[PDB]
Parts: C-alpha cells; structure tokens; sequence
C-alpha cells in the first residue's frame, strides 16, 4: 500500500524512541506475586498524600463559587421577599 | 485448484491411447481455436492465475527471457483488450508458438509440494 | 508527500479513489460496483426525507404513503426514486453478482470478497423485504404473512419464531413497527459491510476480463475509470429518470394501492420481482420446511463457488463450455423468476421444480465436471505425444 | 386459471394522455367530477381527494367552495360540549356516503364498494380497465353462466360475477358544456377523473421528465466525450519489444 | 483569436468556473422556460386555462 | 504501523509483477489526438466482429428457454380453455 | 505471521484494540474514551428496540412513550435506560473533554483529534436535543418552540429557516416526525465520527498525565487497558443501574410527564441538564441573534485553544496557576448550569453574564498570559544568571 506521513509513533521494534542503553527492566510473574498487596497501606497513606498534595486547586474555587452561588440565592430569596420589595422594585426598574 | 499432476495425468492417458487421441484431440484443438486466447497474442502458460504458491515458484523459476517475453505478451493482451479489438492475423500466437514453457516448471514446484506434504504426514512404521 | 498522502482521511480517499491501481483492461462491467454505491447512496438519501413524513402505523402506513404521493412537495419524486431506486438496486446487483460469476471473482485470492458480497447480498434481500412491508399496500401484508409464516416450520421453536417476530398473533401494528424500525436499521449495516467489501478489495486489488495478473499494466483510478464510471453513472440517471418520471409503476404490482386488508386474499400472492426467483425456489420443493431450507441454500450456494470452480485458469473469457453453461444459468434464473411470478399450476410445478434443479446443478456439478473438461483440453490441444 | 377467472383483459384505447408529452383533458376531468357526483358518489367514496386539489384542474376556487359548502362535516364541539357540525371548507376531504363498511355492504347486497381514489392505479389494465368495466355489461349473459341473485355478469371482472349492477345508461346526466352525454363519453369522463384521482402529479411528472430526460441524454453524450478524450492517451499506446541481451 | 478566447476564459480556474456557474443560472431559468412553452404548446385546448377559456366564452 | 499479510499488488513503484525490459510504452497526448476517431468505423464493423464471435452462447440458451416457457405457457392455456378439461382433470388427479 | 495480524479486518481490531501501544503511566481518565463508547452502544441498542415501538405522529408520540413505559415487557428498562444512560452519555463526554483541556491532549500532533471529537460534541448535542423533543412532553413541545425559535434572529432567511425547520408554522406533527427521521439518522453519523476519531487517535497515540514522551515505555493494550477499562465499564454500569432502577426520573424534569400543550407556557421553559450551560451562555446575551452566535462560540472556543495555549510542556500536570485556573473553569462551569436553572432574575443575570465571560476569558485571555507566565517562570527558576 500506500506510505503515510511522518508520525511521531511507531510500532513494536521502531516506535522512534531514544536509543536506550544501561536501563536494565526486572519484573516479577504476577501468579507468584501477591495482587492486593499495600492496599491498606495505600488507601488511609497514599490516598491521603495524594489529597494533601492536590486539594486547594480543587477547593479554593468551588469554595470561591460555591460562596459566590449561595450568596446570590440569599439575596434572590431576599429580594422576592416581603422586607426587601422596595429595593427589588428599584434594582428591577 | 485441479492440480497440474492430476491434467497431466488424465491428458498422458488420453494421448498415449490411440482411440482416445484420434477421437478426442481435434475436439480439443477446435475448443482451443474457438477460445481464442492466440487471438490477442498470448500463450495458455500466460492464462494460468498466478496467484498462488505453486504458480510464484514457477514464474521465480522461469529464466529471465521467458519471462520478459510473458510479460510483453500479458501487457500486449491488456492494451489489445482496452482498444477492444483483436491483434492482427500476422500477430496472432500460431500453433506450433503455443508451447508449454512453464508446464515442467510448475510440475516440479508441483512435485515437490506434495513431497513435503507426504513427508509432513508420514507414519513411520513401528 | 502530497497533502492527499499525508493526511489522515485523505490518504483513504486517495488510496480508494484518486490513486488506486486499477488495471487498464477492465471493462464497463466492473461500473456495476460504484453504481452499487450511487444506488445505494440514492436509497439511503429519498429513504431520510420520505421517512420525515412517514408514520409507520398500521393504520397510518398505507395513508401516510399515499400523504408522500399527494402533499409532500416533489414527494412522488421521493417515493417513485426509491421504489425505482431498489428495483435498479437489485438490476444493478445481479449483474455484479453475474459478472464475479462469470470473470471468477470469487477464486483463490478473493475469496473473502465474495462472502462478504452474499453477506451484502442477504442484507439488501432483506432490507427490501422490510421496506416493501412498510407500505402496507394488499401485497406487503401477504407477502408478509407468508414470508413470516415461513417460519412455522420449524419444528421445535417454530410458532416462538413466528409470534416473536410477528410481535402478535397475525402481521399487524407491532409486526409494521418493527418492520419500520428494522427497514431503517439495516442499510447502515449494508454500509458498514460495504466498507468492508472495499477492504477485501483493496487488499488484492480488481481482476480483469483477462483473468491474467494486472499488475504489470496499471492505470491510477482519478481521471481514467473516474469518466468510466461517470458514464455509466449518467446512463443509470437517465434510465432510472425514465423509469420514475415516464413509467413509474411498471416495475411495481398494481395490488399494492390497495389498503392492507386481512381478510381479503387479493388471489395471487407475489413479492417484488426481484424476489421471484428465491420464492420459485421456495414454492418448487412441496415442504414448508424443505422450502425455506432450500431458499436459503439458493442463497448460499455462492460460497460453494471457489471450492468447486476446479478450472486452472480465471473466468470464462477463453472457455466456450463454461461461456455456453453461464448462459443457461442467467437465463435460467430469469426462467425461474418467470416461474415465481406465475400461479401454482400444471406445466408450471416441473418447470419451476427442473429449473431449481438447474439453478442448484450448475454450482454442484455442472462447473467442476465442465471445468476440469476444459483443463483436460487445454492441456492435450496444446501438447504433443 | 381460467379465462373467466383471470377476466377478459382490456384492449388498449387511445386515451389522450397516453404519451410521453401528453396532459390530462380537463375538461374532461371536469365531466368526470359532474358524472362522480352524479352518479358513482351513491355508493362510491373519495376519501383521499381534498377539495383543495380540485381547483386548477376542473374547477375555479369559488365553484369548489360552493361543493364543499354544500356538504357538512364534524367541527369543533362547542362551549358546552355538544357535538356540532359546519360547512366545509376548502381543506377538508370529499366524504363518502356511507359512515361505516358495515352501512355500505348493508346498502350494497353485503359487496363493499371500494374508494375510487386509487383504483385506476390499483387495477392491472388501469384506464382501460376502469372503461372496459363500465362499458362491457352485456344486457344477456352468456348460455350456461350460473349467477347468483344480486351479481350481475361483467366479463371484465375477474371472475366474471360483479355485485355493481349497470349504473351508466344514455343521456343520463346532462353535461354543463352540451357535450352529447352518451354511456361511453360518461366512462371517458369519469375514467379520465379517476385517473386524475390516482395520479394528480401528471402533468407535472411528465414536464420534469421532459427537463430530466434531456438534460441527462445530453450530460451522457457529453461524458463520453469527455470519456474518449480522457482516455485517448492510454487508447492509442504502442508497445514495442526489443528483447534484451542475455548475461 | 482563440488565444484571446482561451486567455480571457479558459487560463484561470476561477474565471473557468465562474463562467459555469454563470452560464447554469441563465441556462436554468431560458431551459425552463421553454420546455414550460414546449409543454403548455403542444398540449393546447387540454390545459386548465383552455378550458376556463372556454368556460368564460 | 503493523504490516499486513502477502498480497498479490503493491503500489506505484512494487507492484509485484515480474520485471521488465525491453518493453517500450509510446502514447501521444489526447490534446494532440482525435478523440471520436473511429466511432463510425467501429460502430459498424467492431461492433459485428464482436456481435459474431460473441452471440451464440447467448442466443442458443436464449433461445432454448425461451422455446421452454413459450410451449409451457401454449400448454398451460390449453390445459385450463374448454378443449382440454379431460387432460386438465387427468394430469391434476 | 499470526492470523490476528494477517488478516484483512483483524488487522484492524489488533491494531486498534489488541496489540495498540498505550503508554504505561495512563490513569483511569483515559478509560472515558472507552466508556463513551459503551455510552453509544447503549444509546444505539435501547433506541432501536424502543423504536420498534415508538409512534412519532403527534398524537401518539407521548401515547407510544407511555406505551413503552406500560404495555412494553421491560419497557422501562429500556426507557429509563435510555434516558439516564443519555445523561451519563454527557458526564463521560464533559469527562472525557476536561481530561483532554487539562492534559494537553489538543495540542501539535492530536489537533485533528481535538477538532472531531469537537465535531462528534456537536452533533451529541444536537443528537441529545432532537430525542428528548421526541417525547414530546411539556419540556419537548416548548424546548423546540425556544430553540427553533432563536433562528429566526437571522435578519435575512430567519424566517424561511425556522419555517423550513417547523415543516409548517409552529412545532407540530412535522416538526416531531422530522426531528424522529433526524433522531434516528444522526447516531449512525456519530459512529462514523467516532472512526474518524479513533483514526486521528491511531496515527500518534495516546497521552501521558505527564505530558512527556510515551515512546520508550509502552504496554499493548489488550491483558492490560482491556480488563483497566473493564474495571471502569462495570462502575459505570454500576451507577447507571443505580440511577436507572432506583432514582430514575431525577435527571429529568418532572414536566414531561405533561402531554404537549401548545396553549401553555409551563412558567419555566428548560432543557435537560447538560445543555444548560450552554442555555445560560444564550440567554446572558441581551439580543437573539448574537445570543446565538455566542453559544456556537461556546461550542466552537474549543477550536482556538491549541493556538492559545502558548505553554511548552503539554498539560497542567506541572503547572500551578494553570492547576488552579482550570478548576476555577470547571466549578464556572457548573455555575453557568446552575445558572441556566434558575429564572430570569435579579442577581442571576448579572451572575450569568459574569460566568460566560469567564467562559470565554478562560480560552482566549487566562489561558495565554497564564501558560507565558508560567513559560518564563519555568525559565528563571533553574537558569542562574
Ligand atoms: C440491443 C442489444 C445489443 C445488440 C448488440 C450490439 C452491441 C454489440 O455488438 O456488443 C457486443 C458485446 C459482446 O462483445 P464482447 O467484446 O464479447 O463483449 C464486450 C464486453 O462485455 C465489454 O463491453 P464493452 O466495454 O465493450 O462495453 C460494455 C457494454 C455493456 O456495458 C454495461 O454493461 C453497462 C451496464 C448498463 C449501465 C446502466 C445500468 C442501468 C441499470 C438498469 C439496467 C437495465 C438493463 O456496452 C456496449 O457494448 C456499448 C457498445 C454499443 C454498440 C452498439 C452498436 C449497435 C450497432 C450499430 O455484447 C454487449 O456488450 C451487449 C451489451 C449491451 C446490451 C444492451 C441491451
Ligand atoms: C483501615 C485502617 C488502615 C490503617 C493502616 C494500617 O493498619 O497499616 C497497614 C496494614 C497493612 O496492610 P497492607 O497495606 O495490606 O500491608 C500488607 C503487609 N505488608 C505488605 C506490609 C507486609 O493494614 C492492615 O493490616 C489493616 C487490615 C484491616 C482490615 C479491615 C480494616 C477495616
Ligand atoms: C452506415 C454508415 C456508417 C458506417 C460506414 C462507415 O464505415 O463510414 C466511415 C465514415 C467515418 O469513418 P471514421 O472511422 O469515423 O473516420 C475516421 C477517419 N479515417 C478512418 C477516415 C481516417 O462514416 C461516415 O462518415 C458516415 C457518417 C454518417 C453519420 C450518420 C449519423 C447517424
Ligand atoms: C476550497 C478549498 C481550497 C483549499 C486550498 C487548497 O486546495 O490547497 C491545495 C492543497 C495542496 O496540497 P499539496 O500536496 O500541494 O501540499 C504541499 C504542501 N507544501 O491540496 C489539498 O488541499 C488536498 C487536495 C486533495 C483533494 C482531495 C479531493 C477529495 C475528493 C473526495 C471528497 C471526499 C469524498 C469522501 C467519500
Ligand atoms: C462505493 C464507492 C465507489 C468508489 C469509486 C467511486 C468512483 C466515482 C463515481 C462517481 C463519479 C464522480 C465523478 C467526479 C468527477 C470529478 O471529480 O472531476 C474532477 C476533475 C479533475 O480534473 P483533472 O484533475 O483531470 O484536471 C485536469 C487539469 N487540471 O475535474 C473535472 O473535470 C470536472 C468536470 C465536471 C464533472 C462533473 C461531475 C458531476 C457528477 C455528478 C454525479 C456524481 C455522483
Ligand atoms: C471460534 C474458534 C475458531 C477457531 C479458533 C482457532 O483455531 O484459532 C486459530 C487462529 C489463530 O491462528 P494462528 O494466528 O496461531 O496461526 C494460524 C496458522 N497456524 O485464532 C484466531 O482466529 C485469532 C483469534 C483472535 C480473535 C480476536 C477477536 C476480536 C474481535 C472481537
Ligand atoms: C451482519 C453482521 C455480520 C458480521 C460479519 C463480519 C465478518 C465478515 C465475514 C467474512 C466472511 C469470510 O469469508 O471470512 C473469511 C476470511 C479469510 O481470511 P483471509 O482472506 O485472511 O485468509 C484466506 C487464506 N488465504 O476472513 C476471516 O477469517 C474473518 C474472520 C474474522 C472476522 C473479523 C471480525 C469483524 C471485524 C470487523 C472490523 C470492522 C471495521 C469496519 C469499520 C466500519
Ligand atoms: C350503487 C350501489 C353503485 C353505483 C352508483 C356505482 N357503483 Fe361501482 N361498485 C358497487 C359495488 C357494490 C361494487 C363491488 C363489486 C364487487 O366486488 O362484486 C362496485 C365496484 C366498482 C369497482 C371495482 C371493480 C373491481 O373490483 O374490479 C370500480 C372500478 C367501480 N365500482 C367504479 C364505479 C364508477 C366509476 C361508478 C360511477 C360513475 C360506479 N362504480 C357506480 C356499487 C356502485
Ligand atoms: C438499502 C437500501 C434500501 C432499499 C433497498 C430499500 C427498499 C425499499 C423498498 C423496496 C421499499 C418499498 C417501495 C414501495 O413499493 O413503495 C421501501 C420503502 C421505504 N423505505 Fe426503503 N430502502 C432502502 C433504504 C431506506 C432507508 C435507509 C430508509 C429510512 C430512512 C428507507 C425508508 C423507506 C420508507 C419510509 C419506505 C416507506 C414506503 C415508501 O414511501 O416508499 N429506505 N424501501
Ligand atoms: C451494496 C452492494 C455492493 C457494493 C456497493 C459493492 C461495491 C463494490 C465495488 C465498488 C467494487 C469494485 C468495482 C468492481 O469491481 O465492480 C466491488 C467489487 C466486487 N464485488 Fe461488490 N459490491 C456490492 C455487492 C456485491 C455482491 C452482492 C457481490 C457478490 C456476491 C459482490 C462481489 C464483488 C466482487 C467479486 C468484486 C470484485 C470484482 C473484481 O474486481 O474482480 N459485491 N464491489
Ligand atoms: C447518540 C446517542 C443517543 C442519544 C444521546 C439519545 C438521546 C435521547 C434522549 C435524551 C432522549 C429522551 C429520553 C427521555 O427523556 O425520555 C431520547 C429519546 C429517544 N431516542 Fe434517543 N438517543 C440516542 C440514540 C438513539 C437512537 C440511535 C435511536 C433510534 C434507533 C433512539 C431512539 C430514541 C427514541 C425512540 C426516543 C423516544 C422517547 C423514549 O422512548 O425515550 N435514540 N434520545
Ligand atoms: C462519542 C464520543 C467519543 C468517543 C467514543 C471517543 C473515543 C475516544 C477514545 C476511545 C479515545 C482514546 C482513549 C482516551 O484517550 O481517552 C479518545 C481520545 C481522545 N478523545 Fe475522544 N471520544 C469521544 C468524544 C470526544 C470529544 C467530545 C472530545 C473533545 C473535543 C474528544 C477528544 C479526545 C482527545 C483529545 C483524545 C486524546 C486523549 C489523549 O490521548 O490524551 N473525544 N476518544
């Protein structure tokens, strides 16, 4: 068939990577490992290092537009309220 | 898919015998003539399909001047087929032309197929 | 490399259609497929914008399309497009299906090609099946009840078959709704098998009336067999034009206009024509279950081709015993059709019954028995002892 | 079958919309509509042809609003419920006599008359069915044919046993335009109307098959023009052959 | 001067399609008209209007 | 990407057929050519070359089915007419 | 070679699913490609056998969707299958393309990538608006009245559009049965969308959460990302059975279980869920036919952020102010969908306009100061001068 351009993936045995030399892989059989191994470790550590690590970007902001949200509510449920028509009447006309 | 041993096989008896030569090989030269593949400058070893192992053995192993003058005739039959006509009669294969080149190639690519597949099923008696 | 060929999309369309080797002896009968494609295309486009209109109701569904023929702007343009559309479907589909029979497309290397086709073959048989159904005319409802009681022979789930599909107990609302439903479905599932009909052709590449190798005279597809095809594209317009605008109905049986009525059996029940002759092969074997057996063998027996095909050399362009037992086939199977169309009567029964025998000899024993007649020939014509 | 159970098929008259660019008489279609309303609107339904579709063809939109005055049908119920009826308009359909199948084959010997809006296209023969139907009643069955009471003898009907008795007799209906109103001109009519009723895109079909035929005969002689053009370079090769030397 | 004819029409693709595209609104609208006239000629005294003709005289 | 099986054509440069010498292409461009040239030629005289070769496979089965369903159908109406009701009822019982 | 190689089509579910090189470090995000697909299968199998039953004239629609949900056995399993599995159709999808805005999965080589699955998001959406104005309930009637309305803001063919959509002068039989051809049709262009996707996708691979290059470790797909993603395939139908058979109509609005009125307005005229951001970005505009235009904008911004995002590694991964910006999108988005909620108020407006500018400021504005930024902060922070 046809050639096509020039990607920046190959397949196995030309994938265009470096030239690899002294980086030496050791792996173990999994049916001679144990899987579920450290998950009580993990789940009450890692887990918690992981949310200490990444929890004001996730935070900081819903808490921002959360407050923002729930103030705006407040001041709908005020404003089409009995006390607070004269000032809906003069920031709706 | 008929093999090319069992043609030879079956056309050996039939020219061997003297009743069956007489009373079958004009048919067969008229069945030839009116398939008229010599009408557009071509032998039957161009007609077989070669696509097939047996076949590619027999054209790898066709020397090379055979092989240009087959492949001159297959693109002589494909430009003569486009334009819709027929070569003319000064062109036209003639009989004693329309020989089997490549018929003891593809015997012995044919022989030694079914070779190595009777040895690849043997039994060895024990 | 050029943007054609460098780009993800565009080199599919340039390997299919601007690029692709096609050799330079094909002949105006290997137009068939792309007018497959256009007619395809064609159905797929009028079918959309007829089913923006139609309410597949059973009491709706006759009216409905009579409510295309009578307020929809250009609608008889729409419906007799896909009426005319699917009768030159099928034309157009037996003479591709007659010209792989005939050059051997079928052998060795494109052998999955072929089987793709039947799939394709069985697809489309099927989808003008439902479609016929959806208009609920005096022929789609028996047409219906007796392709759908079939099915009752079979004989431990036969009645389940039935009422399932059916949905009920006789062709009725559920059995059109589905049909609809179905009727649109299935085109998609054509054009997906379609795609890979033009990946098993890809992979090897077109034959020639020759039957030799094409790959030493080659020919890019774009500018040469794109007019090829545009010519028989336009002549296809101009007679489907013909057959929509001048006579629109001829193809169609006149029953049809006729609101689906149960209880009145309209005397002779026929499907479209291009049915005819799998219902003839059906109506010839005197056995509901032998019958839908053998339609269905009638069928399939294209993929016994390249296994019995014992000839050594491609198509029937230089045999003149398998030319001359092709022919009797073709018309063969118009016979058939004829057969089909007829009532079940004296001359009719062993004409249909001795035409399935031919139409299932000539697959079985007449082309290997012819084929290898004919290597035999070749081979003492030619040499000398 | 038998010749009697297939019928006796139709001959081929010269209609004057036979033809590949030939229109619907109208005025004819419009002697079709008065020998409809006349005679066949009795028994017979048009449950498919609004009024609407009749303006243009045979009459003017004030002479149809006066018919679809005069009939009546189902309005909106009023402010208290009640059912309530009105005159029509030009939207609404042309209704048929009876309200229900079982009301007409009550009327009609127990054989329901069928609605003639498609039966031109829903009859093999078509036009030359519908005539030779309305015609052929002979005033004497042949020697020998067993009808039963109430089925009169048609050889055009399959099966030769029609349960609609002779309904078209000479001057019978007297025709707005003095056209002479004999049995056969009334069939011309309302077979000519009929057909208009199955087919009321006609005309028009045939004006753009006209357009398309000629358009697409000429984009084919010019496509393989420019077939040959395309293709004359590869048409006229030559190949040569000077075998090589051997090594 | 079929070089001034090929230059002026010819040369650019955009001029070149332009022009067809050009000469398909005025061959729409003149073919329609006629084969309308050729339509309407040929079949005299059967058409609506003839017979409204008719009607009012 | 991943390689396919052997097929039998490969592109515009390895097509796999065989190789070729000697064999010399000439073509003329078609702006320099008569493109209907010969139409009238081979409309007449091709067109009956092709026609002869070529018409007996179709017209003898044509032919022989044909013959078929007309002595069928010429059979049938006189199966089912007046003169033929004795062999009707014979080959029907 | 092995016959999964060999071959003509398992070739391509090898090299698409089998033996595809996925990068060793990719987490459970990228299982919502997968799971996206599973969505469409889901959406494609209970759509057809809920349209075997369906009755799209405008009379029957909301009878026939009541007959599924009564007369049909297990009808409500595939209603509400149906239903909620359209809405988690949209989480996955709003999943899948916030991975993609935060990995820098649109940028250099996957801009082809990014712009089809920008194109599938448009037609999801318009797929998702046609089906839910074929129940054809309060919500549908008025919903389509809204939205087919707001094209005749166009000052010159608004009118002739919005007639040409309507099939008449409001929404009505034609508009719902145009709308159910247009429900049917649309998916089938979305599946081969989704190949156009999976094409852009093979031909330079996934990403890595770490932005950098996959080549030198990589996994095949199948053993691997197959029982990974099987993982995620069964939580999904995990909630989906969860939402389907125990809360099942608390996605949707509780007026569409109102037939269709088109004498009274319901005094909140709202879509479903996932097309309310979209919904508060049209009405924040104070004029039809640039409220409009905005929302196109909001579906089309996407199309501009590879050519905004003037960062030099991919993803914010790495990138703190980029982190923290791109939270601050995703929480402004589900405040433009609270937004879209409520009514036409006093600080809701305000609220609303604020809330689309930051939609818009987040591609054309944050996203280039913030990248630069943090390119030269990146700089200074290592290079010693
Ligand atoms: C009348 C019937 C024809 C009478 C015979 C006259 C033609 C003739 O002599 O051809 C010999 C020719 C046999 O010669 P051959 O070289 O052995 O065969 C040529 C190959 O078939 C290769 O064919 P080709 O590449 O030469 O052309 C393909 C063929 C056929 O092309 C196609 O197959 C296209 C299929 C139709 C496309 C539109 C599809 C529409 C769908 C509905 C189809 C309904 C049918 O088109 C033609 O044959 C054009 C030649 C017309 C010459 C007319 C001269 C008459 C005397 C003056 O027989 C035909 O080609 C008959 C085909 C036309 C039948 C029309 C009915
Ligand atoms: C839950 C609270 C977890 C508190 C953390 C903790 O208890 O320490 C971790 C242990 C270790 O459990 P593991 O994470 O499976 O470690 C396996 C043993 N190693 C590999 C270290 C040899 O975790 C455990 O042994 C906890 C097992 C208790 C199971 C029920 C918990 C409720
Ligand atoms: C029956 C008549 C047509 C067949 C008879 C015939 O063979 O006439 C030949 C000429 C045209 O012959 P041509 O092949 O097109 O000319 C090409 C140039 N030459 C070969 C002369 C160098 O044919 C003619 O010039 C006759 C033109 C007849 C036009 C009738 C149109 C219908
Ligand atoms: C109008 C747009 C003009 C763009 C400018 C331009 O035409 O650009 C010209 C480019 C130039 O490409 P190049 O090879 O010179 O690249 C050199 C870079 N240095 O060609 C293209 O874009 C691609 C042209 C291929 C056309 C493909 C036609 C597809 C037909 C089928 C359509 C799909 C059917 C699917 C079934
Ligand atoms: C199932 C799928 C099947 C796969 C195979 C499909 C094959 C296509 C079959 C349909 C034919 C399409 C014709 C395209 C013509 C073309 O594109 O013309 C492109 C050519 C390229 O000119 P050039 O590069 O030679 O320029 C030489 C100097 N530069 O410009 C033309 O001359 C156009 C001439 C007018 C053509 C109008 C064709 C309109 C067709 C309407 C019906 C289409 C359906
Ligand atoms: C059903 C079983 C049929 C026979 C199987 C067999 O017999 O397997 C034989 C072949 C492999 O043969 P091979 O590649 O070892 O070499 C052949 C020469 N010795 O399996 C296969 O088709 C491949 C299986 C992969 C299927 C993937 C399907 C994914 C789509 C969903
Ligand atoms: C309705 C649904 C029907 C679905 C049927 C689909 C299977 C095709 C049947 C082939 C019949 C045949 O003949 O297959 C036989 C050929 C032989 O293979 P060969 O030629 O390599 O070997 C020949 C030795 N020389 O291939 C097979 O073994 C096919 C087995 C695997 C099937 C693949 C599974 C489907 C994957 C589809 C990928 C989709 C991409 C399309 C994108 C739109
Ligand atoms: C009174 C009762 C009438 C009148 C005034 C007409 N028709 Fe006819 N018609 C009638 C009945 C009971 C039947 C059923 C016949 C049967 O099935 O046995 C019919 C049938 C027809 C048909 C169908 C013929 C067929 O099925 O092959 C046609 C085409 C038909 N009628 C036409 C027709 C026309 C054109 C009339 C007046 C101008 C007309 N009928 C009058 C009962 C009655
Ligand atoms: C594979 C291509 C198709 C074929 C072969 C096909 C075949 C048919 C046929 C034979 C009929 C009956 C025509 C008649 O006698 O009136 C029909 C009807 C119909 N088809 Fe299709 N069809 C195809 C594609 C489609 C698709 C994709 C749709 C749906 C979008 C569709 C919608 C319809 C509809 C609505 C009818 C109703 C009756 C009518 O108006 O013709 N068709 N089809
Ligand atoms: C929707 C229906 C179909 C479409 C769109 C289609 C499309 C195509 C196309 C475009 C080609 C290439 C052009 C050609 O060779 O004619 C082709 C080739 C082929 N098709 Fe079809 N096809 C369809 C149905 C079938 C059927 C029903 C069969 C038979 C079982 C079939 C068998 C073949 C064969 C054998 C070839 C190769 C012929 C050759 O080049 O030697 N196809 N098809
Ligand atoms: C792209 C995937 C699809 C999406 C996102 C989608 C979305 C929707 C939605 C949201 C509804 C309204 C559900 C409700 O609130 O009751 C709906 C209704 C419907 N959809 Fe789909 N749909 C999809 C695919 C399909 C397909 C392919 C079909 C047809 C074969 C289909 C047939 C229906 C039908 C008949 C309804 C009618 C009401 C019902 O029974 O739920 N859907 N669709
Ligand atoms: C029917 C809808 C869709 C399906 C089935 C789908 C399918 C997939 C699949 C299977 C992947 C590979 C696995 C992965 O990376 O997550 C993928 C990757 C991707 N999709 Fe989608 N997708 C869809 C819609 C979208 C949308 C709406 C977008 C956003 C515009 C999008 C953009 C991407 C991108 C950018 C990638 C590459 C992600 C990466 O490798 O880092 N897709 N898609």
């Amino acid at each position: 068939g046809p050639p096509s351009g020039k990607t920046y993936m190959g397949w196995w045995g030309h994938m265009g990577g470096p030239k690899q030399k002294g980086i030496t892989s050791y792996a173990v059989s999994p049916y001679a490992q144990k899987p579920l191994q450290g998950i009580f470790h993990n789940a009450v550590f890692n887990s918690f290092r992981r949310f200490k690590s990444q929890f004001l970007y996730v935070l900081i902001p819903a808490g921002i537009y959360w407050y923002w949200w729930k103030n705006g509510n407040e001041y709908n449920e005020f404003l089409y309220s009995k006390a607070g028509r004269e000032e809906l009447e003069r920031v709706n006309v | 898919p008929q093999s090319f041993t069992s043609i030879a096989r079956i056309g050996d008896y039939i020219l061997k015998s003297p009743v069956l030569s007489k009373l079958c090989v004009p048919v067969a030269n008229q069945f030839i003539n009116l398939a008229g593949y010599k009408k557009l400058g071509l032998k039957f070893d161009d007609l077989i399909a070669e696509e097939n192992p047996i076949m590619q053995t027999a054209l790898r192993r066709l020397p090379e001047d055979e092989s240009y003058a087959r492949a001159y005739r297959i693109i002589r039959a494909h430009q003569t087929e486009l334009t819709h006509h027929l070569l003319p009669r000064n062109e036209w294969i003639k009989a004693q032309e329309d020989v089997p080149y490549l018929l003891p190639y593809i015997l012995e690519a044919e022989a030694a197929a079914k070779e190595k597949d009777e040895l690849d099923n043997i039994e060895v008696s024990k | 490399m050029a943007f054609r060929k460098s780009n993800v999309y565009l080199s599919l369309v340039n390997s299919y259609i601007i690029d692709s080797p096609q050799p330079s002896s094909i002949n105006y009968w290997w137009n068939m497929g792309s007018l497959l494609g256009l007619c395809l295309v064609i159905q797929i486009v009028t079918g959309i914008f007829m089913a923006m209109h139609y309410s597949s109701n059973i009491e709706l569904a006759f009216s409905s399309v009579e409510h295309i023929m009578r307020d929809v702007h250009n609608g008889y343009i729409l419906r007799y497009l896909h009426a005319n559309g699917a009768s030159f479907f099928f034309m157009v589909m037996f003479m591709h299906m007659a010209k792989g029979l005939y050059y051997g497309s079928y052998r060795s290397p494109r052998v999955t090609l072929w089987n793709v086709g039947v799939i394709i073959f069985i697809l489309t048989i099927a989808t003008a099946f439902l479609g016929y159904c959806c208009v609920y005319g005096q022929m789609s409802h028996w047409g219906a009840t007796v392709i759908t009681n079939l099915f009752s022979a079979i004989p431990f789930v036969g009645n389940d078959i039935v009422s399932w599909l059916w949905g009920g107990f006789s062709v009725s609302n559920p059995t059109i709704q589905r049909f609809f439903a179905l009727h649109y479905l299935v085109p998609f599932i054509i054009a997906a098998m379609v795609i890979m009909h033009l990946m098993a052709l890809h992979i090897h590449g077109s034959s020639n009336p020759l039957g030799i190798t094409g790959n030493l005279d080659r020919i890019p597809m774009h500018s040469y067999f794109i007019f090829k095809d545009l010519v028989t594209v336009f002549l296809f317009m101009l007679i489907l034009a013909l057959f929509v605008f001048y006579s629109p109905n001829t193809l169609g049986h006149p029953d049809n206009y006729i609101p689906g009525n149960p209880l009145v059996t309209p005397a002779s029940i026929v499907p479209e024509w291009y049915l005819l002759p799998f219902y003839a092969i059906l109506r010839s074997i005197p056995d509901k279950l032998l019958g839908v057996i053998t339609m269905f063998a009638a069928i399939l027996v294209l993929l016994v081709l390249p296994f019995t095909d014992r000839s050594v050399v491609r198509g029937n362009t230089f045999k003149v015993l398998s030319k001359f037992f092709f022919f009797i086939f073709v018309f063969n199977f118009v016979l058939l059709g004829q057969i089909g169309a007829c009532h079940v009567e004296v001359p009719y029964v062993l004409m249909g019954q001795i035409a399935t025998f031919i139409y299932f000899a000539y697959f079985l024993i007449i082309v290997p028995v012819i084929s290898t007649i004919e290597n035999v020939l070749f081979y003492i014509g030619r040499v000398n002892k | 079958m038998t010749a009697a159970e297939h019928g006796l098929h139709a001959p081929a008259y010269a209609w004057s919309h036979n033809g590949p660019f030939e229109t619907f008489d109208h005025a004819s279609i419009r002697r079709g509509y008065q020998v409809y309303r006349e005679v066949c609107a009795a028994c017979h339904s048009l449950d498919r042809v609004a009024w609407r579709t009749l303006v243009g063809v045979s009459h003017t939109n004030e002479e149809v609003r006066n018919m679809a005055e005069e009939f009546e049908y189902d309005d909106e119920p009023d402010e208290q419920g009640n059912p309530k009826k009105r005159p029509g308009k030009l939207s609404d359909y042309i209704p048929g006599p009876y309200p229900n199948e079982q009301a007409a084959r009550a009327a009609n010997q127990g054989a329901l008359p069928p609605d003639l809006s498609l039966i031109v296209k829903a009859r093999h023969g078509g036009c030359d069915y519908i005539f030779s139907l309305l015609t052929g009643y002979p005033d004497e069955p042949p020697a020998g044919v067993a009808l039963p009471p109430g089925s009169n003898y048609n050889p055009y009907f399959p099966g030769g046993s029609i349960a609609m008795a002779r309904v078209l007799f000479d001057d019978m209906v007297e025709y707005e335009d003095g056209t002479p109103a004999t049995t056969s001109q009334m069939a011309k009519d309302v077979t000519t109307f009929l057909n208009w009723c199955a087919e009321p895109e006609h005309d028009e079909r045939k004006r753009l098959g006209l357009k398309t035929v000629i358009i697409l005969s000429s984009l084919y002689l010019l496509s393989i023009w420019v077939k040959k053009f395309k293709w004359a370079g590869i048409k006229t090769r030559k190949f040569v052959f000077n075998p090589p030397k051997p090594r | 001067s079929f070089s001034s004819l090929y230059k002026t029409f010819f040369k650019r693709n955009a001029v070149f399609v332009g022009t067809i595209f050009a000469g398909a609104f005025v061959f729409q609208t003149v073919f329609d008209t006629a084969i309308t006239s050729w339509y309407e000629n040929h079949n005299k005294g059967k058409l609506w209007k003839d017979v409204k003709a008719r009607i009012a005289a």
